[PDB]
């Protein structure tokens, strides 16, 4: 949401009954952001934006990694954090978790009628997330350095309490 | 027109546009490259006249 | 809203350690106990007592003890000097396989240790995976930055005590510059 | 990716509203748009004249017994009657309520030429050139008899 | 040493700033610069006139279902709208800060001709001739979608 | 000046599959302290402003032959210059040069307070071998200069706090000396 995320994507989720097969979206997150992954969905009926409010339809988005399994994968359905209830602007902040599960991830939207069981669902898409030299590169040095900083804090704390 | 001329009227406030734009730019510059820290001490020291 | 991080690696804490604070952890990789060694993996544990202000901090950090690797168990004998603090001791365990994967599994939990031995081995235990080089700083970064800010607070108090007389220096120089006139 | 034989091509006289038909046994069909732009020079620079565009289409097909359409064409080129034609691409339907009608280009003009040809021990082939007479419109059109 | 298929070729209308696209399934592509120099004789010698140069490029490509661009071209030749094109050679990046963009030639002009062609049991092919309308500029340009 | 500060690479902070790119930057082995990488960050199409106050930026670096028995890898901070324009530079270290060949790099930022970070390109890089060599730094080096400098600076800050607390007793002498010198200067003129 802040002025630091990627937020350079405009997805045209159009509620068209005709056809909406799939979006092989051209988008990445590099698996190490883990603090700011923003998806700016739009909403349209035929060619115009929708007007959805909180009292009106509630929002939902389902994310599901490629190889989902009860033993391995990922799957969650959360909210959208509406931005503009006039032009249909939906900024969704991706969780800190999925960006650890490298690879591809499919997604979908979902709209629930506020006050009735009626719902609506939009077109799919797939926002790949690549690997990064940040999320790899070693399996010891991280533990060595966390141990070193722990020793340093535990030590300097003695002198600190002494002088305080 | 020169930019000093045109008036920008906020609530109960009068100022030009060139001055206001320079002030916006100075705000941006300070917030970006202006050193910061010890804000509580800064405020408690600013309490003096 | 379920999750299934694909490392299939976990470090569980035995509830059957209620006696003498013999922390007996277990490892599970791909639903399988991992055979470890002194060289093939690494371990670490940190413990801090309840929220002592600064005075009585059971802030300890030590490695593990391989009780049975082929079975996948790791023992840690609690120091007698530590368990004297009957306050709830929060704990952070860290295990690392070094199997060409940057997996560093962290286990955050706590209990109600009593002055005699571990008591009330309860608390909602959570686990995380350090799979990026920024939270190695954030793993212990909480207490690290806490002590850093404490040092900075002492520093600003000292700076105010010094400015109390720097202002006197200013008054002196200005009164003298006015008198010479 | 489109096999040529997917392109379907119809004709009919403007006067005969009811009449409808299709060209059969095409071998080679070719459309063309020819822009006449000849810049005339200028001292300070140059300007590219915007000239008319004489679009035309030439198709060759075969000639069999259960059809006389080609004869209607060799009649029109002489009598210089008007016609109008439909270059419809099949397997491309409408979007909302026009699915039965597939995308097509519609244009009205005359047949500018007919030339058939024979060859001992072979089927005779007739070629035709049609001038489109202006802008070619787009939209969707419906086929007859589902083929 | 450059395989022809390395040459990438883009078009777009000047008005549509956002729009971007590429030509697909080229078979043969050919650029041309034609110098009009006809010396008129002189008693004491001869002088070689420096005339305009009408550069143009002709390309043939195929026509499939998931694209209509070629239809936009056969539209422009008629409507005589302006376009601008990019002859970018891939595998040739910038030198300092322009690596993502590869060397290219940019030029704005009209499409002077469109001519497609069909052949029973074969994919239809469309050829186009584009007049460049003046000097062609050089520099580097960035591709869309990394391809 | 004499240094290889002519190069410059742009880092697009956008989520549109910015692929790896061969920046065509080939330093040499016998190059110490003069191999510099000029990074210029861009948010969407124009430069992204930065600062060492709000955010803190680092870069990861890894050779291509990286193994457990032989390789190279580091992660260290940057040197922001002309921040408003989204520009900065990285002075290549000295121990890393000894390892030649291809290299992959990366630049990641961390916004203070929230620790929410950002990763830009994962771009490529080259390093060549010269004739001034013979010493082999086969030993793989992996040091997180970020946290290392963190602990070193914490220790230095503790020591400086100690020195300042020691000087606190000298401030009264400073006041007295300043007042005496002022009185002397008055009595002089």
């Amino acid at each position: 949401v802040d002025n630091f995320s990627k937020d350079d994507n405009l997805i045209e989720l159009q509620t068209t009954s005709q056809y909406n097969p799939v979006i092989d979206t051209n988008i990445s997150f590099y698996e190490s952001d883990r603090g700011t992954g923003v998806l700016n969905f739009a909403v349209t009926k035929n060619n115009r934006p929708l007007s959805i409010s909180s009292e009106h339809v509630k929002t939902f988005i389902v994310l599901k990694t490629d190889d989902y399994n009860v033993d391995r994968g990922a799957y969650i359905s959360d909210e959208l954090t509406i931005v503009d209830a006039i032009n249909g602007r939906l900024q969704y902040v991706i969780p800190n978790e999925f960006l650890k599960h490298s690879g591809k991830v499919h997604a979908q939207a979902f709209f629930t009628q506020n006050g009735s069981d009626n719902v609506v669902v939009e077109r799919q898409f797939s926002f790949n997330i690549e690997n990064d030299l940040v999320s790899g590169f070693d399996g010891i040095t991280k533990l060595v350095y966390i141990k070193s900083i722990q020793d340093t804090i535990e030590a300097v704390g003695k002198d600190f309490n002494q002088l305080k | 027109h020169n930019g000093e001329q045109i008036k920008y009227e906020h609530l109960n406030v009068t100022s030009s546009v060139s001055d206001f734009l320079t002030y916006l730019n100075g705000r941006f510059s300070n917030m970006v490259l202006g050193h910061n820290g010890d804000g509580i001490n800064e405020v408690k020291d600013a309490r003096v006249d | 809203s379920q999750y299934n991080p694909v490392i299939d690696t976990n470090i569980s804490f035995y509830e059957s350690d209620r006696g003498t604070g013999v922390l007996n952890f277990a490892v599970t990789k791909n639903n399988r106990p991992l055979s470890i060694s002194s060289e093939h993996v690494k371990t670490f544990i940190v413990l801090k007592t309840d929220d002592y202000n600064v005075d009585r901090g059971a802030y300890i950090s030590d490695e593990l003890t391989i009780v049975d690797a082929i079975n996948g168990r790791l023992q840690y004998v609690i120091p007698n000097e530590f368990l004297k603090h009957s306050g709830k001791v929060h704990a952070q365990a860290f295990f690392t396989q070094n199997g060409s994967d940057n997996v560093v599994v962290e286990r955050q939990f706590s209990f109600n240790i009593e002055n005699d031995l571990v008591s009330g081995f309860d608390g909602i235990t959570k686990l995380v995976y350090i799979k990026s080089i920024q939270d190695t700083i954030e793993a212990v970064g909480k207490d690290f930055n806490q002590l850093k800010q404490n040092m900075a607070d002492t520093q600003t108090l000292i700076a105010k005590v010094n400015d109390s007389a720097t202002k006197g220096i200013q008054q002196i120089e200005i009164k003298q510059n006015e008198a010479i006139q | 990716m489109k096999n040529s034989n997917d392109r379907i091509i119809l004709f009919r006289k403007a006067g005969e509203k009811v009449d409808a038909t299709k060209m059969l046994f095409l071998t080679e069909y070719g459309l063309s748009h020819e822009a006449d732009t000849d810049t005339e020079d200028t001292m300070d620079g140059s300007y590219n004249t915007g000239g008319s565009v004489e679009s035309t289409m030439s198709g060759t097909a075969k000639m069999f017994y259960g059809d006389d359409f080609a004869d209607e064409i060799e009649d029109a080129v002489v009598d210089r009657v008007l016609y109008e034609a439909w270059e419809v691409e099949s397997r491309i339907p409408g979007k909302n309520g026009d699915s039965a009608k597939f995308k097509a280009k519609y244009f009205q003009g005359f047949h500018n030429k007919f030339e058939l040809k024979a060859e001992a021990n072979g089927i005779d082939e007739y070629e035709y050139e049609y001038g489109v007479n202006g802008r070619f419109q787009r939209g969707f059109a419906t086929l007859p008899e589902a083929v």
